[PDB]
């Protein structure tokens, strides 16, 4: 039943997307409104297949009440197995616990999932930001270190990628002549494509040259490798 | 020693702990190979480029089997099964579909190239600043006080090894801003005043090394009535 | 549509990549430290007043007054809501654009990190920089009185520390007044937070355009599939359906390309913000005009 105040000469109602959402019954002059029935998206949470075959199902943006349990033929337990409500929707097949760990598989607003031995199972929890700490602040006290440590870390950075080239005629028309003649009257898109690909190919080599050519002298290490005890 | 002076630590600290520092550096270098080999997901960034290129090429090749609304996806079959005037209208759909696929591929390649160029510029800046000199920027050439970096080459990329200095084994002390003596206020030149409970010394900030408070490592520049929290003691000459 | 290839797999892949990149940007910006420091119960720091930036325990969400004003100034609009389909089917006769977007297959996902977690990270950073200076950013945190840290920072810019030790009260008063003026300066100007509003405006405009594009005919008899199916036999119906399919596909391609470009720009901005957080907050910067106008002291 619709609360819209139709005028006596109006028979239909439309919306922004130009879809009919209000109708008048031909026999009894009553106004009805139409709403599409429930729909939504489904996500599957699983560890690697080399570990187990258990999965969990997340219905996105859906209150877990009035659960569809349909277009998908397979049926989850929908009962017995733990059922939980998150800001992202409903989670089925995972148990919620109080303990907080580092995030393993992101789910939604501060909720993560993991595969724990507990009997192996899938659990859900709230991620932990870090360990608690509290420095003792005083206005006449200071802290001074007495020892040191030499640390070595690594950082990886990409530089260049693959250079590719494409032939338009062979890709589109193969060796046919009629197709080539038909394509000849479609403009000069392929010249633009070739120009762009050539530009990318030149840019890759420019990037490599800029990164790896800082110095112009080829120094070589002395034959005797003794540097005060440091091993290189 | 120059590099240690660069981070605010005197060189006699190095000259008296050379063997221990060398051993620590050797152990840290040795652990790098095990750390790299044990973790299989360390080199994800370099593998992503190859995976993306292979996926794009495979998608482009697989796109050739679509009909795009024609009777068949093979030009020869269309040419043999129909007269020409009915054949151009079938060929046009295939041509348009393949052109659209090529346009999409080129646009994606351009965006990826822009991202790769940004990454390469960052890598070049890091090579210029962390390897050819000592950097004072925080967290730019590793975690801690940067000492030195070494480059290595990798498929489609570069790997930087950063060597830095980290303090440890801290201790509590009582401190004062200035020292009052003969109606004059004394401030440290380079360091901070420290008390072990009974006596007073002056020490550098990043390493514990007490010294006798004298007029050689202090300056007066003021009186003893303005500083809040001043503590009066003796100054040796 | 099943015989037009795999364009939509590419679109889904691009959208998923952008969605992951957003969370990566937030994590990179706001997760510099791994220790959650907390301020001491007694708030006395040599005359400096930090009440305007420290969290307020009275309010439930634990936000500073400046953070409260910032959150009230910006309209959020789109967000993630469970049971949103129920609210849409409530049918209060005010059909907003959000329900129209939802009924046509467009959805908005919530971020991984909530606002409370970001506030906790900011509070931890503030407590660390107040109680330890810059030592906690390069190892274990070492406590130090605040006036001595300020004297160190003045020595960092080429001014002797006896200048601070003889003008402590005046410097504290100037700092307090400058902090107090910030709220008035932010509240008075309505166009200060234009950059943050631009993102929301652009997203809303793009979604509204995408929804409005569904009413075009693209050269067909009608823009409704049911009318075309009921008014024509099939063999005349495929040729009408094809035009609509091609038009909608083109609209989707345009939307995805624009989203990719905007995502690249946002990533550049996030990288700049992360660098600024690393260099201006966890230490003292000597770069000119990088952490404000003048000789930088602290952020
Ligand atoms: C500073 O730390 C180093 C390394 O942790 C200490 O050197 C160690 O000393 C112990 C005690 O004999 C030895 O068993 C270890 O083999 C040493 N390590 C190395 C790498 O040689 C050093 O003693 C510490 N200094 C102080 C003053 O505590
Ligand atoms: C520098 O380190 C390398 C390896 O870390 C040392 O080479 C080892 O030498 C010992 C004794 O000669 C052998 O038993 C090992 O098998 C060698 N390892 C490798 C990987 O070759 C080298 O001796 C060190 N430098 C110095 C001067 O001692
Ligand atoms: C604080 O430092 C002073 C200065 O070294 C210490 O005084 C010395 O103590 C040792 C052993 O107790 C004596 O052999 C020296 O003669 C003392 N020096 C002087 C000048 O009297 C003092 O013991 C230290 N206090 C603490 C608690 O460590
Ligand atoms: C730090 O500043 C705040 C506000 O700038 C001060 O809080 C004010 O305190 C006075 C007197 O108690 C009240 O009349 C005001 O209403 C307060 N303002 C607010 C916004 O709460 C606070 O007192 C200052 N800190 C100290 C130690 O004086
Ligand atoms: C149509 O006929 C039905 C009888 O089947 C009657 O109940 C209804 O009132 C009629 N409506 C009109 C508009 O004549
Ligand atoms: C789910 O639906 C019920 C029934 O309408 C409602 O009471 C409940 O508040 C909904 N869940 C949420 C999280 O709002
Ligand atoms: C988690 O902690 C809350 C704290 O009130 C408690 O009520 C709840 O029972 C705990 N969870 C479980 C599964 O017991
Ligand atoms: C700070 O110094 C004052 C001296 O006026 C003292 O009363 C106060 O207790 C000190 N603060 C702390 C936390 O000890
Ligand atoms: C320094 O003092 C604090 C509190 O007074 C204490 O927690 C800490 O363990 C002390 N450090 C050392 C090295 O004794
Ligand atoms: C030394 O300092 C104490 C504490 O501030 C003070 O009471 C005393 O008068 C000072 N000595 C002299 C000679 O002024």
């Amino acid at each position: 039943e619709s609360n819209k105040k139709f005028l006596p000469f109006q028979q239909f109602g439309r919306d922004i997307a130009d879809t009919t959402d209000a109708v008048r019954d031909p026999q009894t002059l009553e106004i009805l409104d139409i709403t599409p029935c429930s729909f939504g998206g489904v996500s599957v949470i699983t560890p690697g297949t080399n570990t187990s075959n258990q999965v969990a199902v997340l219905y996105q943006g859906v209150n877990c009440t009035e659960v569809p349990v349909l277009t998908p033929t397979w049926r989850v337990y929908s009962t017995g197995s733990n059922v939980f409500q998150t800001r992202a929707g409903c989670l089925i097949g995972a148990e919620y616990v109080n303990n907080s760990y580092e995030c393993d598989i992101p789910i939604g607003a501060g909720i993560c999932a993991s595969y724990q031995t507990q009997s192996q199972s899938i659990i859900a929890y709230t991620m932990s930001l870090g360990a608690e700490n509290s420095v003792a602040y005083s206005n006449n006290s200071i802290a001074i270190p007495t020892n040191f440590t030499i640390s070595v870390t690594t950082e990886i950075l990409p530089v260049s990628m693959t250079k590719t080239s494409v032939d338009c005629t062979m890709y589109i028309c193969g060796d046919s002549t009629e197709c080539s003649n038909l394509l000849l009257q479609y403009g000069s898109f392929c010249t633009q494509l070739k120009r762009a690909l050539t530009g990318i190919a030149v840019e890759q080599d420019k990037n490599t040259q800029e990164v790896f050519a800082q110095v112009k002298q080829i120094y070589k290490t002395p034959p005797i490798k003794y540097f005060g005890g440091f091993n290189f | 020693a120059y590099r240690f002076n660069g981070i605010g630590v005197t060189q006699n600290v190095l000259y008296e702990n050379q063997k221990l520092i060398a051993n620590q550096f050797n152990s840290a270098i040795g652990k790098i190979q095990d750390s790299l080999s044990s973790t299989p997901s360390a080199l994800g960034k370099l593998q992503d480029v190859v995976n993306h290129n292979a996926q794009a090429l495979n998608t482009l090749v697989k796109q050739l089997s679509s009909k795009f609304g024609a009777i068949s996806s093979v030009l020869n079959d269309i040419l043999s099964r129909l007269d020409p005037p009915e054949a151009e209208v079938q060929i046009d759909r295939l041509i348009t579909g393949r052109l659209q696929s090529l346009q999409t591929y080129v646009t994606q390649q351009l965006i990826r190239a822009a991202e790769i160029r940004a990454s390469a510029n960052l890598a070049a800046t890091k090579m210029s600043e962390c390897v050819l000199g000592q950097s004072k920027r925080v967290d730019f050439c590793g975690k801690g006080y940067h000492l030195m970096s070494f480059p290595q080459s990798a498929p489609h990329g570069v790997v930087f090894l950063h060597v830095t200095y980290v303090p440890a084994q801290e201790k509590n002390f009582t401190t004062a801003p200035a020292i009052c003596h003969d109606g004059k206020a004394h401030f440290p030149r380079e360091g901070v005043f420290v008390s072990n409970g009974t006596h007073w010394f002056v020490t550098q900030r990043n390493f514990y090394e007490p010294q006798i408070i004298t007029t050689d490592n202090t300056f007066v520049s003021g009186n003893c009535d303005v500083v809040i929290g001043i503590v009066n003691n003796t100054v040796y000459d | 549509l099943l015989q037009y290839g795999s364009f939509c797999t590419q679109l889904k892949r691009a959208l998923t990549g952008i969605a992951v990149e957003q969370d990566k940007n937030t994590q990179e910006v706001f997760a510099q430290v791994k220790q959650i420091y907390k301020t001491p119960p007694i708030k006395y720091f040599g005359g400096f007043n930090f009440s305007q930036i420290l969290p307020d325990p009275s309010k439930p969400s634990k936000r500073s007054p400046i953070e409260d004003l910032l959150f009230n100034k910006v309209t959020l609009a789109d967000a993630g809501f469970i049971k949103q389909y129920g609210d849409c089917l409530g049918d209060i006769a005010a059909r907003d654009l959000i329900c129209a977007q939802k009924f046509n297959g467009l959805t908005v996902l919530p971020p991984l990190l909530t606002d409370e977690m970001i506030a906790q990270y900011t509070s931890a950073l503030l407590a660390g920089t107040i109680t330890s200076g810059w030592t906690f950013g390069a190892g274990p945190a070492l406590q130090i009185p605040f006036p001595m840290q300020m004297a160190y920072r003045f020595n960092g810019i080429g001014v002797t520390q006896n200048v601070l030790y003889e003008n402590q009260k005046l410097i504290a008063n100037q700092f307090n007044s400058a902090i107090g003026k910030i709220q008035d300066s932010l509240s008075s100007t309505p166009s200060a937070l234009g950059k943050l509003q631009d993102v929301v405006n652009h997203n809303a405009q793009a979604l509204n355009t995408l929804v409005k594009q569904l009413s075009s005919k693209f050269g067909a008899i009608s823009s409704v599939l049911n009318d075309i199916l009921s008014r024509l036999d099939p063999p005349e119906a495929e040729v009408q359906i094809d035009r609509l399919i091609t038009g909608r596909l083109q609209s989707l391609q345009t939307y995805v390309t624009q989203q990719l470009i905007r995502a690249a720009e946002i990533r550049a901005s996030a990288n700049l913000a992360a660098t600024k957080m690393s260099e201006c907050v966890l230490g003292q910067s000597k770069r000119v005009d990088f952490c404000g106008k003048g000789y930088h002291l602290m952020s």
